RNA sequence: AGGAGUGGAGCCUGCGGCUUAAUUUGACUCAACACGGGAAACCUCACCCGGCCCGGACACGGACAGGAUUGACAGAUUGAUA
RNA sequence: CAGCCACCCGAGAUUGAGCAAUAACAGGUCUGUGAUGCCCUUAGAUGUCCGGGGCUGCACGCGCGCUACACUGACUGGCUCAGCGUGUGCCUACCCUACGCCGGCAGGCGCGGGUAACCCGUUGAACCCCAUUCGUGAUGGGGAUCGGGGAUUGCAAUUAUUCCCCAUGAACGAGGAAUUCCCAGUAAGUGCGGGUCAUAAGCUUGCGUUGAUUAAGUCCCUGCCCUUUGUACACACCGCCCGU
């Protein structure tokens, strides 16, 4: 179904935490600063803020991907 | 949303107590148009933190 | 730990299938919701993942009860040997690009 | 048996049925508005979330 | 913080320790001297437990062991 | 002196009663936990009470059954049965007497040694 | 200057002492004592009396096609369909 | 001059909070943490489930409180006004409830709305207001204790979860030395919400409602700041130090 608009609120808030914490852990050796969750039609970007731009991506992007599916296990987003 | 909390992570000192916060603002717009001339206003890149909900009635 | 076998062939083609692995740290839970359909529990999950990271096949982050699980080129090597694939099956994180 | 006995004892609504999403503790909980993070959790995380301080 | 002394409770329970035994010979008798094998047990009539399983016969009733099916001799 | 007698009906008939005609002579509670259903490891103590009174020889009293459970004593079936109760430590010794009906185990088996109190010392009255 | 008090009563609660198998314990002036968000039936749980489990990775040697895993019954539980 | 007092006009001539320096404490927290270093333990375990105890145990001492000692009140009817807000959940079981019926009651059974300025709700709160009976006494004040029944939540209610009914009906007649908090929509009465919450507020955190006496000052008590002054202190008076 659908929750409210509180508790909508607190949930994203509370997927934003979660993702900032796993994000600063995993990639403070890279300069991890930041991210920004940006969510548009059936899509939802994220934007990690580094130093390090390329050991975040890793050799031909694929530590990036990991973070991706992960991310994408973790929270449960549509495939 | 209010949230009052025990300053300490313990139980020791004086009773001081963190007043969160939390407004949630809500903001309707009807409008007359056909559903096509509606997706193109809605589509018009919106400032990021403003969730839109366009509703039929 | 004492699991059968086809519960760990199933972790492992799940892991080889997309190179990562999450699992909740919950030894309770009674089915991995990925592993659903096949009767795998959470605990049989965690424990064969953590093998293999003392193995040095997966590296290993945790944060706010959960575990993410990477595969490592050496364990690409070893779960190609396990399971028996052809040297041009690749795991999802190396397409692309 | 034992796969009959280990943790058959019911845990629906006491404080043994509920934790911190963080910390996994079971004191202090928030349950409110659906945190369900304990008090120390919370006022860790709780610019993140949203909740700042006004009054 | 003081040692638990527990030898009031028991000498220690011993824990169980499975007998080994040989083969499964006294499952099956060809012994026909014409390659006529006979079944010295029961088969489990299971839909799991096909000619494969056999079931045990204690000094009384039949027990399976994979479904723990049981009929009692009577 | 008399006859015992629960709710005004005796031993006999509280033995040849069913457990819907238990719930209209018990109080509220032990009507909600019998409406609610005895469930396992509660017939299996009645189970063991009854075959310890079968084997029992004649006159002699049965052989106590030891329990953890703060259970129901149920009709007369109970009713002579010597169980021992959990305290938390040790089994105490209860024989069931008719009188106990409607009871639970547990208010027989006291859990605390009563105080005797000693001299008041350290910072008693600081 | 005054107001409402309380210290007196009964009860509710926290602390010491006493008691106990155990009465888990942190914190004793303000800056401990309806404080630990501490309203404990189980859970919580730390404490006491009993009883199952390994959820003792991995590396090195033994044993091994039978290494090892469950288990219905009766005993037994010095509680249990452990 | 910096400003202070009074008055006019004015909605208001000092609304209340939040944040808050240098520097320090052997202040509290390893029992919030996948924060932690060193020890200890690690398979008849200090790991972890599972029964049962405990955490409440009662000669006594000490804190925070609730209800009172009545008539400026209890009882019984009648009348009429709020605000803050919370509602159906990742796991996760557990939501707020209108209306109809049944039952003194606590409850029970059907039916709907609500993921909420949409339904509960026009939140028909309490005190207060109006009338009634009581009639100065432990009284119809006051409700401890205790008995017998009935329900609800839960897997179990006994050491009595909570709630209902009928009984029982203790101290207490305004509180010694000694102390707390308070300057205006304030103190104090009075209910209501949030947290805790399967079940649950004598707690706490907020909200309204009724609404004052007194003060516009001073270092007398208690602190705490300075400033000058003395020191043989500098781990700093819990110091230093002398002799038998
Ligand atoms: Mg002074
Ligand atoms: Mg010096
Ligand atoms: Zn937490
Ligand atoms: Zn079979």
């Amino acid at each position: 179904v659908q929750i409210s608009k509180k508790r909508k609120f607190v949930a994203d808030g509370i997927f934003k935490a979660e993702l900032n914490e796993f994000l600063t852990r995993e990639l403070a050796e890279d300069g991890y600063s930041g991210v920004e969750v940006r969510v548009t039609p059936t899509r939802t970007e994220i934007i990690i803020l580094a130093t390090r731009t390329q050991n975040v991506l890793g050799e031909k992007g694929r530590r990036i991907r990991e973070l991706t599916a992960v991310v994408q296990k973790r929270f449960g987003f549509p495939e | 949303l209010r949230i009052t909390t025990r300053k300490t992570p313990c139980g020791e000192g004086s009773k001081t107590w963190d007043r969160f916060q939390m407004r949630i603002h809500k903001r309707l717009i009807d409008l007359h148009s056909p559903s096509e001339i509606v997706k193109q206003i809605t589509s018009i890149s919106i400032e990021p933190g403003v969730e839109v909900e366009v509703t039929i009635a | 730990m004492l699991m059968p076998k086809k519960n760990r062939i199933a972790i492992y083609e799940l892991l080889f299938k997309e190179g990562v692995m999450v699992a909740k740290k919950d030894v309770h839970m009674p089915k991995h919701p990925e592993l659903a359909d096949k009767n795998v529990p959470n605990l049989h999950v965690m424990k064969a993942m953590q093998s293999l990271k003392s193995r040095g096949y997966v590296k290993e982050q945790f944060a706010w009860r959960h575990f993410y699980w990477y595969l490592t080129n050496e364990g690409i090597q070893y779960l190609r040997d396990y399971l028996h694939l052809p040297p041009e099956i690749v795991p999802a994180t190396l397409r692309r690009s | 048996g034992h796969q009959q006995l280990y943790w058959s004892h019911p845990r629906k609504f006491g404080q043994g049925s509920r934790s911190c999403r963080v910390c996994s503790n079971r004191h202090g909980l928030i349950r409110k508005y659906g945190l369900n993070m304990c008090r120390q959790c919370f006022r860790q995380y709780a610019k993140d979330i949203g909740f700042i301080k006004l009054d | 913080k003081k040692r638990k002394k527990k030898s009031y409770t028991t000498p220690k329970k011993n824990k169980h320790k499975r007998k080994k035994v040989k083969l499964a010979v006294l499952k099956y008798y060809k012994v026909d001297e014409n390659g006529k094998i006979s079944r010295l047990r029961r088969e489990c009539p299971s839909d799991e437990c096909g000619a494969g399983v056999f079931m045990a016969s204690h000094f009384d009733r039949h027990y399976c062991g994979k479904c723990c099916l049981t009929y009692c001799f009577n | 002196f008399r006859k015992f007698t629960y709710r005004g009906v005796d031993l006999d008939q509280l033995l040849d009663m069913s457990y819907e005609q238990l719930m209209q002579l018990y109080s509220a509670r032990q009507r909600r936990r019998l409406n609610r259903g005895l469930r396992r490891k509660q017939h299996s103590l009645l189970k063991r009470l009854r075959k310890a009174k079968k084997e029992a020889p004649p006159m002699e009293k049965p052989e106590v059954v030891k329990t953890h459970l703060r259970d129901m004593i149920i009709l007369p079936e109970m009713v002579g049965s010597m169980v021992g109760v959990y305290n938390g430590k040790t089994f105490n010794q209860v024989e069931i007497k008719p009188e106990m009906i409607g009871h639970y185990l547990g208010e027989f088996s006291i859990t605390y040694k009563p105080v005797k109190h000693g001299r008041p010392g350290i910072g008693a009255t600081h």
